[PDB]
């Protein structure tokens, strides 16, 4: 299928995030300036969000067989670009106290974003495969940015070695079900079958397809990988594999599940149901026993895809799962993004290799009141706790379970969060203790502006869910 | 003339073996040598797939294989002369100062 | 007998449980990246296995 | 030509178990090199000719080429580890073979059963592959060229020396 | 194919070609063995960059091997998304000059 220039407008916070990425790579070429790049990085990134209100004017395409826009696309796309603003915004006072070059670091953010803004609009196993891999290797960047210190190179190795090995494994995946049916886009998926849905090589490809993205969706037991790769990359890289890299993956992976037919097979269904289940109960039994924020983070992280997960199953029958995935992601990205925040803002500048990367909860509140508070109110909202979005998206994933009869997944959610809300309120109490022993840079006050527009969503959007959930719904893909 | 089950068997005694040589071998070098066995096996099954059912789609997807394996082979041995260069051993397993 | 409350500990069995097994489950954690791939052949075949079977 | 196949698969295979199993890493380079042109000829086999021709132009041809300029440039002669012999024991190599065989008999009891018309003939020209490639898949593509410029971007930003010279000591931290 | 009778002698005499050069080389080599009578460190990382610099552009000209056979096949779309290719390509390689990666410099 050819490209018609009324789909060149569709395509446009794509080609916008691939101008700035070609631009800021001659004015890395050219000049060598850090303010320039990231001025240059922001405003792409948000010329990139006003190009998808342009999109919005427009309606729901299908451009090629790699690529369909729409609503859940766009939704998926504007947190791509704004968790990547974020990120940025984290990690100039972090690169401030950089010695080594301190552009490539916005250029791989500004390629990740792109990659995450495929997968949302990844129609195709291609554009899935392409974009899984478009945020995979600039994190290998980001991930290994700090390559002197120890800890930071041992993540990236890791990181590396396990993504390569689900690539290796989703490309297998793949391959099989293209070797079942004679087709690589999603609604053709199982259109040849029809009681015989479950066909033992479908299957097993779509059961190695579930390896490689559970891998990056840290479901256990592809799980390990994640505390190491939090805690070992720098805090703004952590911010933008919590948020952006983990909405993508999940949303492609919705669409592909909704889109194909093979998602009301029950056997797929079942081995999701049990991943969910232990992932949940893991995640939240691995976080109890932790003093690190960055792992405690990750093992939650490992816990909200299990959320996301069990409101996955009930996809074919609820009809309101992918309303209520966009809210709790919606919800999970200004968390995590705040929490991060005050993790990168306490973490800045880098200070050297030689020195320890240690976060040092206690006493936050002493010498910075309103990043304390900001965590708190972070930990408020991870927990499934009200006035905060978080325990909006929790009543949604309740909901979801509950209109399907998952009622094992329910008490898993119900048992997670009850053992969760341990650590959580730990760490938010923590803070306000009292230290044994313990700045004024203008983008160090934007990165405090952006925890604290993000502390005011969060407590808006809990005491006053309705537009989220008007703007969530107006999003609706083709059905 | 040939199954296509032969061909996919071929492939998955690749992967297999790769994963082995992933898992029991310590030397970083040899677990991406390894990866890139793996990445050949599938590559292998994505173009046995397209040439039985006739599509070029298959061998695209082969193109979009070795340009990963190209872009992240390098990425594993940039990140592997930075690890001779750092701690002067290849061992993996001396490499894992971060734990739960 | 009372002077300890046993319906306390009784409840509070679901937090013991819960703290062994958190002990037992960072066992995992060795921070070896040879257990994570050996971990995820685990995980591949428990799939498999369990696609297989269903 | 299905002769060619099953000679080129099987000594595929036996080239990549003694890839697994060998001591100094240049002669397994060597032998997944003959591996790479064993799956070329499997590819020309089934009529991938441009599958072929790309797996010894640059699978064949650039990969293995950059592991040994990096296997020849630090010196490396599977040394420390070739001493111990660790995967030449029955604790270390009984274990994971039994999981991947387990992981190879449950996927080609998955292979099986599925209906066969064959591998024909007809082989696929690189000029269809030229047109679908640039048909509809414009941003498959332009997104590969962005991986492969994000993957050299990385690889230049991690494995540059910063140091002078073209013989360097392998110096602990690089001082 | 095997049927083709002129196709068939080109693959036998391609196959005999590359045998007979290989017997030719070993038994070059066997001639020269029998007969005769008998009597740490490091190189560098500019290597590895240059050598990725080879394989990536290697792909990325991969792509354009693969863009010329059907260079009139396809439309002039195809030139356009050919020449945005080229042209990241070129501001790729353009970054690698600016920057000194592309330099030895002894």
């Amino acid at each position: 299928m050819t490209i018609t220039p009324q789909n060149l407008i569709a395509l446009l916070p794509l080609l916008i995030v691939g101008l700035t990425v070609v631009v800021v790579m001659l004015s890395i070429a050219w000049r060598r300036n850090h303010f320039l790049n990231a001025t240059l990085s922001v405003i792409g990134l948000n010329a990139a969000l006003v190009s998808l209100w342009f999109v919005g004017q427009a309606g729901a395409m299908d451009v090629t067989p790699l690529m369909r826009v729409d609503g859940f696309a766009m939704l998926y796309t504007g947190l791509v670009l704004l968790a990547s603003l974020a990120t940025c915004t984290f990690a100039y006072p972090w690169l401030e106290g950089y010695n080594d070059n301190k552009d490539e670091f916005y250029l791989l953010v500004l390629i990740a974003a792109l990659g995450g803004i495929l997968l949302a609009n990844a129609n195709h196993l291609a554009s899935l495969f392409l974009g899984i891999e478009l945020i995979s290797l600039p994190l290998f960047g980001l991930v290994g940015y700090a390559f002197r210190q120890k800890r930071s190179l041992e993540a990236s190795i890791k990181y590396t070695i396990l993504s390569a090995a689900a690539s290796s494994f989703l490309l297998f995946g793949m391959a099989l079900v293209y070797a079942q049916s004679g087709d690589l886009s999603f609604v053709a998926l199982g259109k040849n079958l029809g009681g015989m849905l479950n066909e033992p090589l479908l299957l097993a490809g779509f059961g190695l397809m579930i390896v490689g993205l559970g891998f990056k969706l840290s479901l256990v037991p592809f799980h390990l990988w994640t505390p190491d790769v939090y805690q070992g990359a720098p805090a703004p890289v952590s911010t933008f594999l919590a948020t952006a890299s983990k909405i993508a993956i999940f949303g492609v992976v919705m669409r592909l599940f909704l889109y194909a037919p093979v998602g009301d097979s029950e056997a797929i269904r079942v081995v999701l149901a049990i991943i969910a289940f232990a992932s949940i109960i893991f995640g939240n039994l691995m976080a109890l026993s932790q003093t690190n924020i960055k792992r405690l983070l990750g093992y939650s992280s490992i816990s909200h895809l299990g959320y996301l997960l069990v409101a996955l199953i009930a996809l074919q029958t609820g009809e309101m799962s992918m309303e209520a995935v966009g809210v709790y992601l919606a919800g999970y990205l200004f968390s995590s993004l705040g929490a991060f925040g005050v993790v990168s803002l306490m973490s800045s500048p880098y200070r050297g290799p030689d020195a320890d990367s240690l976060f040092s909860y206690r006493g936050l509140f002493w010498h910075r009141p309103i990043l304390a508070a900001v965590m708190t109110v972070m930990m408020l909202s991870l927990a499934g706790i009200p006035m905060t979005l978080g325990f909006i998206g929790k009543f949604y994933v309740l909901a979801v379970g509950v209109q399907a009869h998952l009622w094992w997944l329910v008490g898993a959610v119900v048992v997670g969060s009850a053992i969760g809300l341990y650590y959580y309120l730990r760490v938010a109490v923590s803070l306000y203790l009292h230290a044994p022993e313990q700045p004024s840079n203008w983008q160090y006050s934007a990165g405090g502006i952006v925890v604290l527009i993000s502390a005011l969503l969060v407590l808006v959007l809990g005491v006053w869910p309705q537009p989220l959930i008007s703007i969530v719904r107006l999003a609706m893909p083709l059905m | 003339m040939i199954p296509l089950q032969h061909g996919l068997i071929l492939a998955a005694i690749l992967f297999v073996l790769g994963l082995t040589g992933l898992v029991i071998r310590r030397n970083l070098l040899f677990m991406l040598i390894g990866l890139e066995i793996m990445i050949n096996a599938s590559a292998l099954a994505f173009v046995v797939a397209g040439s039985y059912w006739g599509q070029t789609d298959g061998q695209v997807m082969y193109i979009l294989a070795i340009s990963l394996a190209a872009a992240e082979a390098s990425i594993g041995l940039a990140l592997l002369l930075q690890l001779h260069r750092r701690r002067q051993n290849l061992n993996i397993d001396s490499v894992s100062e971060m734990r739960g | 007998l009372l002077k300890r409350d046993p319906l306390n500990s009784m409840m509070n069995i679901p937090a013991v449980l819960s703290r062994f097994a958190g002990k037992g489950l960072l066992l995992s954690e060795n921070g070896y990246l040879r257990w994570y791939v050996a971990s995820m052949s685990i995980g591949a075949v428990v799939v498999l296995a369990l696609l297989m079977v269903l | 030509m299905e002769f060619a196949f099953y000679i080129c698969g099987l000594i595929a295979i036996l080239a990549t178990l003694r890839v697994i199993t060998h001591t100094n890493p240049v002669h397994a380079l060597l032998y997944l090199i003959i591996s790479l042109l064993a799956i070329s000829g499997v590819f020309f086999s089934l009529g991938a000719y441009f599958a072929g021709a790309l797996e010894i132009i640059v699978y064949a041809g650039a990969i293995m080429v950059l592991f040994v300029f990096v296997v020849m440039m630090l010196n490396l002669g599977g040394s420390e580890i070739e001493q111990e012999r660790q995967w030449l024991k029955p604790q270390v190599w009984i274990g994971p073979a039994i999981l991947s065989a387990i992981m190879l008999v449950v996927i080609v009891y998955a292979i099986l059963g599925v209906n066969d018309q064959g591998i024909d003939g007809t082989p696929i020209s690189a000029k269809a592959v030229g047109i679908t490639l640039f048909g509809p898949y414009v941003l498959a593509v332009e997104l590969a060229s962005m991986l492969l410029l994000a993957g050299l971007v990385v690889a230049f930003h991690v494995g540059r020396e910063e140091r002078a010279g073209e013989v360097l000591s392998n110096r602990k931290d690089d001082s | 194919m095997s049927t083709s009778t002129e196709v068939i002698a080109h693959h036998w005499a391609f196959a005999i070609f590359l045998i007979v050069a290989i017997g030719l080389c070993c038994l070059m080599l066997v001639g020269g063995w029998f007969l005769g009578g008998r009597a740490r460190l490091r190189l560098s990382a500019k290597f590895y960059l240059v050598a990725m610099f080879f394989v990536i552009f290697d792909v990325e000209a991969l792509y354009l091997f693969a863009w010329s056979t059907s260079i009139r096949e396809s439309g002039w779309v195809g030139f356009v998304e050919a020449a945005i290719f080229i042209f990241v390509l070129l501001a790729g390689l353009v970054y690698l000059v600016r920057i000194g990666a592309l330099d030895w410099t002894p």
